[PDB]
């Protein structure tokens, strides 16, 4: 669940 | 209670975005969605830290709730992008509404994650 979130977050950079 | 603090911080970031969505122009949305996403990241890391101490029979339910939050953030980001694609069109306020609805869903699901953890803490007392 942390892995998935961190790649979701990449999209906002 | 770091879980309660983290949920509070995430819901506060969502309420902020929801008072700024209508006034702000759709291309100043990224910092607000980013603040929400990072609050969620903090919350998920705290919950991951906490799970090992809760009864095994509660882990699955907590894990599903965590996953739901991830999916919710995905939807928020998608609606944010759509609200950006349709600025100064006939769909601008509609997609702003959809973004609002996605953020609200995220806040509700964060509260339900807290509720599930809080019930597991009660069981742990036993
Ligand atoms: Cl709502
Ligand atoms: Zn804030």
């Amino acid at each position: 669940n942390l892995x998935e979130l961190d790649r979701l977050l990449x999209e906002l950079n | 209670d770091k879980v309660y603090e983290n949920v509070t911080g995430l819901v506060k970031a969502v309420i902020e975005m929801s008072s700024k969505i209508q006034p702000a122009p759709p291309e100043e949305y990224v910092p607000m969605v980013k603040e929400v996403g990072l609050a969620l990241r903090t919350l998920l890391a705290t919950v991951d830290e906490t799970i090992p101490l809760l009864p095994a029979s509660t882990h699955r339910e907590i894990e599903m709730a965590q996953k739901l939050l991830n999916s919710d953030l995905g939807e928020l980001i998608n609606k944010m992008k759509l609200a950006q694609q349709y600025v100064m069109t006939s769909l601008q306020q509609e997609y702003k509404k959809q973004m609002l609805t996605a953020a609200h869903a995220l806040a509700v699901d964060a509260k339900n994650l807290l509720d599930v953890i809080d019930q597991a803490r009660l069981k742990m007392l036993g």
